[PDB]
């Protein structure tokens, strides 16, 4: 009945009408936001909290469905900045205490790689850089799969994981006339934005296609870097559940060692542990030890002067 | 617009990081006002009290012998001679590097 | 049985009263580890060096005592703020001691699919790479929250006792292992 909960009930419908959501998704979010409102801390949040709140229902309903909304999308369209979003959506989450599932990579792949404007010639995107769609989107998901395997998504941002994917998916595709091509060039014709850990993720996958094409014998003879494997990622793929399981020595049935990439940083110094001490909190303290935290009628007055 | 558009966050907010000399300067900031950070960052201009604060935290981590040494050895607090002194510090250093 | 780790106490935040109203003021001018602007913050920041510890002392007599490593350590480091207080002529007592939270940390020296976790456990894990690397693991017995990353490394909060961080590591350690 609140004035502001039926502005925030319109916005919800009006943000799911321009997401060109399905019609059950409009429903489950006015109900969140319903709910949501039903707490004081709620009802008495600013109005910029009740514009967040909006997109935190939203994005619950298109999580709980598959629907692949990124966090940055909603921002971008409620005009929030990252933390803004984090405080609003952690804090319903934990209030409305809710299961919210991950992004959904598959999903995630499917929309992110169709915005990529790679499927027609134009001025900035010459005939040997158009691809099939399809052919793209098949051999990109197979590369996030495998940076799955290889534990290079776990805690990363899942989007520079499909951005490195689909530049060597492709690469991978026409190797002779796109291996000359930067991840930053490829970005800039497809028309996407670079994320900056892309770059890093391209690097961690080339590093993981290389100690897979190590166990194929026609491959190793080859002695592969980072720019020629790039046409053995086809093949590589065919046969990357097998090559995965080969290459590394850490799995179980139900020198490489498969491990998350923060695992093999290999700092000179980890965690140094707290010194182990028993100390009673029952101790005499002394009065030379207060007396050094006091200052003395000269630096009174030095600080005073400086004041 | 996308439905798929980059998560990042945007309110970062950039300090420059500490020269050996002006961190030396820092340690002596401790031994004139002692750990008030506010007034510490007074002394330096173009360092904020936050800037200050996280030096200190990391300082204590890292290097925690100079945080205690600096305050166990106290000293006259002249804020003109610490000015005075920045100034040359921050230009004659950069000057020899 | 058990796991053979035993997670590091890293932090612990405990109130005491000194049961007397005090001048932020007088205290910020006249102690040498004392930081006080109340244009920005309310209270007088006030640091030891052993154990090295933060007080934050309040106007009302209330102190907020944080970093302490042990809860023997933070009781140690409460009274020498009380006895510093004392030394600057205020009539301060150290009444109603709490420990309020303790911070523990371990790892478990494997590495952990958080994708997997938030499936299995979906009604206490929240994972939200698009904001932070860890799972944020809320227990309901004890009422401890882990934040659980990819490489293993584990960190327990909102402990009131030291057994309450060992009982959430012990319940962890299965699931996590599988």
């Amino acid at each position: 009945v609140s004035r502001s909960q039926q502005r925030g009930l319109r916005r919800v419908r009006d943000l799911c009408r321009v997401l060109q959501l399905p019609p059950t998704f409009e429903d489950t979010a006015v109900a969140y936001y319903q709910q949501a409102y039903r707490h004081s801390g709620i009802r008495a949040a600013r109005l910029q909290k009740k514009e967040v709140l909006v997109g935190c229902c939203v994005l619950i309903t298109c999580r709980q469905h598959n629907w692949p909304l990124t966090m940055g999308a909603i921002c971008t369209l409620l005009y929030a900045d990252l933390d803004v979003f984090s405080s609003t959506y952690m804090q319903i989450v934990k209030l409305l205490g809710l299961d919210v599932p991950s992004l959904c990579l598959a999903e995630l792949v499917k929309t992110y790689c169709s915005s990529f404007k790679l499927f027609q010639a134009s001025p900035s995107v010459p005939a040997k850089y158009v691809e099939d769609k399809e052919k793209m989107l098949s051999r990109t998901m197979q590369l996030v799969e495998l940076a799955n395997e290889t534990w290079l998504v776990t805690g990363r941002h899942p989007l520079p994981v499909i951005t490195a994917a689909t530049f060597l998916a492709w690469q991978s595709l026409q190797p002779a006339d796109r291996l000359s091509c930067s991840l930053a060039r490829f970005c800039k014709l497809a028309n996407v934005d670079l994320p900056y850990p892309a770059s890093s993720r391209l690097q961690e996958l080339l590093a993981v296609l290389l100690r897979m094409a190590e166990q194929l014998a026609w491959l190793r003879v080859l002695r592969l870097d980072k720019r020629s494997v790039v046409k053995h990622i086809g093949d590589l793929l065919q046969h990357r559940q097998s090559l995965v399981r080969s290459a590394f020595r850490d799995g179980t049935a139900e020198p490489a060692l498969l491990l998350p990439p923060c695992m093999l940083k290999s700092p000179k110094r980890i965690c140094p542990v707290p010194p182990v001490s028993t100390v009673t909190g029952d101790e005499n303290i002394s009065d030379s030890e207060i007396e050094q935290y006091l200052r003395t009628p000269q630096e009174v007055r030095d600080f005073q002067r400086a004041q | 617009g996308s439905t798929t558009t980059y998560s990042s966050f945007r309110k970062n907010y950039y300090s420059k990081p500490w020269s050996n000399k002006e961190t030396d300067m820092f340690f002596l900031a401790i031994s004139m006002v002692g750990t008030d950070f506010s007034m510490i960052g007074q002394l330096f201009p173009h360092r904020a009290r936050i800037e200050i604060k996280n030096k200190f935290k990391r300082e204590e981590k890292t290097n925690g012998w100079r945080i205690d040494k600096a305050f166990q050895e106290k000293r006259p607090f002249d804020f003109d001679f610490f000015a005075h002194l920045l100034q040359k510090v921050l230009a004659e250093e950069e000057k020899r590097k | 049985g058990p796991s053979g780790i035993v997670p590091q106490l890293q932090n612990i935040v405990s109130t005491v009263n000194l049961g007397c109203k005090l001048d932020l003021k007088t205290i910020a001018l006249r102690a040498r580890n004392a930081e006080y602007n109340p244009k920005r913050f309310a209270a007088v920041i006030m640091r030891i060096r052993e154990p090295r510890t933060t007080a934050l002392i309040f106007s009302s007599g209330k102190m907020v005592c944080t970093g302490a490593k042990s809860e023997e350590q933070s009781r140690l480091a409460a009274r020498k703020y009380a006895r510093v207080v004392q030394k600057l002529g205020f009539p301060a007592k150290f009444l109603d001691f709490k420990i309020q939270n303790m911070v523990g940390s371990c790892d478990v020296k494997f590495p952990i699919r958080l994708e997997g976790l938030v499936l299995t456990h979906q009604q206490f894990s929240s994972y939200e790479p698009e904001l932070f690397p860890g799972l944020i693991y809320r227990m309901i017995k004890p009422r401890i929250v882990l934040l659980i990353f990819v490489s293993g490394k584990v960190v327990l909060t909102g402990a009131k006792v030291r057994a309450e961080i060992y009982e959430a590591f012990e319940n962890i350690y299965p699931i996590l292992k599988g």
